[PDB]
């Protein structure tokens, strides 16, 4: 609701504090660009300022609208007051048939009041001693229905056969069949039967979404107490502030936090309006995560692929370049906030391993829900086939060879040594 | 059909899941770690101190989470800084393996601008341990 | 993701226990509707099953997809597992173009297992002393930018006029230029100020939507130790586990929960994507709060009317009958869960109250953030002027006149012997 | 600000109950040196009195004021009361144009009210079981930018070569590229595999140094519960009421206390003015630590050697006569309050050994950053050469050689047996 | 302790999240004053540098060394550390005579990172 | 380049890091300890109670900081008090090893006025112990 005077300053130049968002806006039919533009910076010191406007090639009536926030509009280390203040009220407003917001710019005066992610990329890796090579993961793959003993016996043979995680479905919390705290021991007794016959370290992410703030923090007393290494949690369906509370109790006991994205298509899906991933990915680094999964690139044309690297860079890297071609519109300076690992869901087989090593290198997790679960003689067999795979693409990676074209003489070259990954060479 | 086996089967994080690399796949990948501007090392441990353990954790209390023994191993002389030549690394494996010939060996390597280690991978076995199969382990 | 014969069931028949999602589905070109219907219910004792598919009238290809679920597959007590189970994966799923969520049933064993609103409807009545009419509010004008001591004297005189409620902005937590804890003294300075002058029991909702759970809960023992009466919270920002816990601190403490909904409009403005509100105000129920935002009904149609009629209902009322027109897509038993009262965003004038007391009745609160604040005189005449208005309607009702005809001339009545109304009857 | 009759009694016995101060005043030209004593002393049962005033041998304008307090001015058991009350106000006094406060004496009734150093020289010699030479220290070299895992590694070679503490740099707290959890851990099990290689007694002081006092509780709690043996503390900028609290603690649960002393030379360096170090380490025996920067002999001249000689004895000895020529101005009784531990910080070298041996005997650190760093072949050598070059100029001393003589005879026969000692001879 | 070559950057551009100090510099006679600041700096991502020399009017041996520090270096919330990094060590070094830090520049990256004054001016008021 | 060893290097605090000391010098430094009024003492344990150990804090709660095991050894015999001459403590090095052949064997001191422990240095290791490193350990 602005009368176009005072929210839209085309000649006003941002501030190194400022809070830039873009929003992709389409008006109704007959509303000017600049007065819808203007309004959706409405909502003097404390006034959010549409500075820019820009047509989208291709869509006649969609535009990109800048929008400036001065940086004490905001409480220092919230990602709820962060996300209340931008898209709190504007998403209703009636001028504009639909809103999507874009990208964010969050500066470096407001990333340095968070505590961000407990530990990042770099010292999870150095903790889990796992190094060169992607992590790898495997959901278990009845998601509800078994016992907290037969839980864990799907847990114990996949850790055993090569992987370095195991997951809890994210709708696992603590049902009728299978409580939540029958669940944590035959885990860590799946994992550290795995880890002494492997000799190598093993988790499970333990699901410590819960109903209310104190269930949640009990099953993370719960998994310091067994010194397991890592637990999920939910955070767009739990929400923000759990999430925050979590991923400080994290910090301050050295957990890992993985992060699932339940809901996130309820929002994300559409492109004409709603929040798209990179706004939520950015927001779940600064409250906190040391995994996030980013989704699948297999199977996916080379126009989500681009887009898929985009987000993956603002989720790893310190400093992000503005590059529209990747759907980046802003420069995000990270300010030495640590990265998260993004989490790929992996294809049914394994052919898809050296396209997920070429796109994504090491700093990832990949996840073969019905991939270990699916081979022909089990779940130790079939998690060494992805673990030989996965090493075995690397090792191809770093002689120097292509994976987008010798992929599968590399697949092939280690389908003879091995029989495991020869078994589901054959399906 | 048959069966992964879990009868003296200790793995190594990277390239363990490989059959054991040959000295053209060792400097293959000294190539890889002198490409960009990395530093290798090398490193060795006996066969109690080379895979995980727990046996520090009775002096704690319950914060026992992500801590292991046997992460650390022992350092083998000092990282090879301005390494161009990946001969002169796989010299040092037969030299570490001489001085230790009970000692499990791995080439770690280090980044200079980022201050923090890269890849880490085994390459050599001692063979007075029975606690890996020859790559036959069904 | 369906093989269209174990999850397309059409001869069940469903269980008193079962829970029941209704979706709106828009498919693929050349999916068929069963097995795109199949595919969300799929995501034996424990899978979702589709059971009745129907044609949306005037809709080429949308459906409504009623999916069954097993009452197993939940956490008692808990929001954050009931949407984690339904929306956390399906819409991402691409045999299907676009999906809405439009009802749930939520069985009464389920309704049983929550604790639910802390007082409801019928207590915060008797609480507050205030009976036979709407209740009335208004937000303080200028969000951001004022000190607390400012903020507080527009609180005083606001409640000094006759209003019932005053209400922080939805994104006012605590921001460098007013700090939550400056505010919660100067407010409830102005609510026992208020209160002591007109003798009528007065309140604030004091936002305590914060960082972490543990600001969020630092807040509400401030609220709890300067005895106010309400708080409130963003829930769908702060997320629903944030919500639940700070529900059973306001049961265990009396404290009353006024509820905003931030964010709505990301999830509910969309008509073939998303999750409709009248979910949204379901699942608030459960978790629980008193108050909630309900939107405007003013300046709309009469096909937007009989559905916010319908949501309102649900939040309302015990037992809600399957009613097409206004959008109750199932039967819900509310078990003798208490009522949350809704708040109606009122129009820019007093013109707009007959409209409100006859669409809303008794049970609402009813808001005017520009009606107090926008009157020529100040905000004490300005509250009254709505007060005044109120209160004619309410009596005319009470009478017998019909507010939809008649509803001027009582207004009218009322500009007479009041000046403060006349003066707002003038603009 | 003094009428020079009141506060100048140089007719005055002293108690054995007061505290004597012994200012270096440089008056102002024309001002006479005992109204400027008397002002010193003035700032009847509460004043403080000059009895004494002194010329500086070949200063013309500098003397020895020498101020009684009673003990009533002071509050037991507090350094911050003690020296708020002798220097809060003096130094701004205008008639004087500098002032050094020299010496104190604490007496006995005094020393008494404090807690002290949780063990001493004594008691830390007993648990750590190492007697009869000094023990030895490294700074980790690079202070900033390691990650915690390449930090412990750096750890675990210096203690593994010999060594029997390592250290944090005073400005490694807790940054964004190694929080200080993660590198309690990696330190923690840098210890704990040292330790069981060499079969002796590992530490490394993990700085406890933080923001708030509950946070640097929060960090002593970890090695508690690691079971580590030593932290440290910077006490000049976390100050005398932090320190004194974590000395508690550390007496309270059988850790040690290293005492660094960053910002001790924006007071201690000048001559003319400030505070010199023999007081700011009879403070810090006082409040507590169990180690403390005494700082570097070799180097210097034997003027500051005989100083440092002095204020050695203050923190090590019982009772300590008046000496003049080693800047002990007054007569010291401890009264059983344990000695402090003096940490050295040697030479580039390993030459400096035979002369750090002389000057300190056993009861000392001594520090060698870059002495273990900077050897040829790494910090296992390094650390053996160090430890090499000790005994042997210990074990010289026992059989009754001239160090300060022989000393360069004695490094040189065991630059023969050990390879280790003769690559650093070489250098 | 600088070499000069890699602590005396005049050729450098201050950031907006650098912490800048300003130190009254006195040498002892016969150090440069270049060498003599690179070595206030000195005390590659994590190094002070002296960015900036000046001369002071009047005084024939003092100097204003302008030394930049990234942000990196410091805790978040903590004056302890930032006292603790900037003048630690310095004081004690022993080519310069004297050591004034006259003014620091607080970024407003880690002015942030405050929680500051309880009330202030305004409030109090 | 040398690498210093972590295999069967153990060491004990004094005197460790030298060659062992000869009867000449051990003798030179119960001289030490006689020419200031120290009391010289023997000490010894088994290979098992030798160096540190952690063994007890199995019993603990959150009490283990600088709590060790085998710290204390077993004392041999009684201090020599009023000891003047340095062979009648060497005769007791040599009738010590004879009855504990499998023994380490340290000279304590202990301080009369001070009454606490001064100085503790290794003098003796057995033969049949394989924890120990002959001086040339590189």
């Amino acid at each position: 609701k602005d009368y176009r005077l005072t929210y839209y300053t085309p000649d006003y130049v941002v501030r190194d504090t400022d809070i830039l968002a873009a929003f992709r806006m389409t008006p109704q039919p007959g509303v000017p660009p600049e007065e819808c533009g203007a309004a959706v910076a409405a909502e003097d010191r404390y006034k959010g300022r549409c500075y820019d406007i820009e047509p989208v090639p291709g869509e006649d009536n969609q535009y990109i609208a800048y929008v400036a926030y001065p940086i004490d509009l905001f409480e220092e280390g919230s990602v709820t007051n962060m996300f209340t203040s931008i898209v709190g009220n504007v998403f209703g407003f009636k001028a504009l048939r639909a809103l999507r917001l874009e990208d964010l710019r969050i500066p470096p005066a407001y990333v340095k009041t968070f505590v961000g992610p407990p530990h990042g990329i770099q010292v999870e890796r150095d903790k889990l001693n796992k190094y060169g090579r992607g992590l790898l993961g495997c959901t278990i793959k009845p998601k509800l229905g078994l016992s907290a003993k037969n839980y864990g016996r799907a847990v114990y043979e996949c850790l055993r056969g090569g992987l370095d995680f195991t997951k809890d479905d994210e709708n696992v919390n603590s049902q009728p069949f299978m409580r939540w705290r029958d669940r944590f021991l035959f885990v860590a007794e799946a994992i550290y039967k795995a880890q002494a016959e492997t000799g190598e370290v093993k988790g499970h992410y333990l699901n410590a979404t819960a109903g209310t703030c104190e269930e949640m923090m009990k099953r993370a007393v719960c998994a310091k107490e067994l010194g397991v290494p890592i637990i999920m949690h939910d955070y767009l369906t739990g929400g923000f502030t759990a999430n925050t509370s979590l991923a400080i109790y994290c910090r301050d006991n050295g957990l890992l936090l993985h992060i699932h994205r339940a809901m996130h298509a309820v929002i994300d899906r559409q492109r004409n309006h709603g929040i798209h991933f990179r706004v939520l990915a950015k927001a779940l680094r600064m409250s906190g995560g040391d995994h996030l999964h980013s989704g699948t690139v297999v199977g996916k044309l080379e126009g989500e692929r681009e887009v898929t690297l985009g987000f993956v860079d603002l989720m790893r890297d310190d400093y992000v370049e503005k590059d529209r071609s990747r759907g980046i519109y802003f420069t995000q300076d990270w300010c030495s906030m640590p990265g998260v690992m993004p989490v790929a869901s992996g294809g049914i087989h394994v052919w898809h391993m050296p396209a997920l090593v070429e796109i994504f290198g090491d700093d990832a997790c990949l996840q073969f829900g019905g991939g270990t679960l699916g081979h022909p003689w089990g779940n130790a067999p079939g998690a060494a086939a992805n673990r030989v795979a996965l090493e075995a693409c690397t090792q191809a990676r770093n002689e120097g060879r292509d994976l987008a074209r010798e992929g599968g003489d590399v697949i092939r070259s280690a389908c003879k040594w091995s029989p495991e990954l020869a078994a589901a060479c054959e399906v | 059909m048959m069966v992964w086996t879990p009868v003296n089967n200790k793995m190594f994080e990277t390239f363990s899941y490989l059959p054991p690399l040959s000295d053209e796949q060792i400097a293959a990948q000294v190539d890889y770690i002198v490409a960009n501007g990395w530093i290798p090392c090398l490193e060795f441990a006996e066969s109690d101190k080379a895979y995980v353990s727990n046996e520090s954790a009775i002096r704690f209390g319950s914060v026992s989470c992500l801590y292991y023994d046997n992460r650390y191993w022992t350092m083998w002389k000092l990282p090879m800084f301005g390494c161009r030549d990946p001969m002169q690394v796989l010299r040092e494996i037969v030299a570490c393996t001489k001085a230790f010939p009970d000692a499990y060996v791995r080439l770690v390597a280090f980044d200079n601008q980022k201050q923090v280690q890269i890849m880490g991978f085994l390459v050599q076995r001692p063979k007075s341990a029975r606690d890996w199969q020859p790559a036959n382990k069904r």
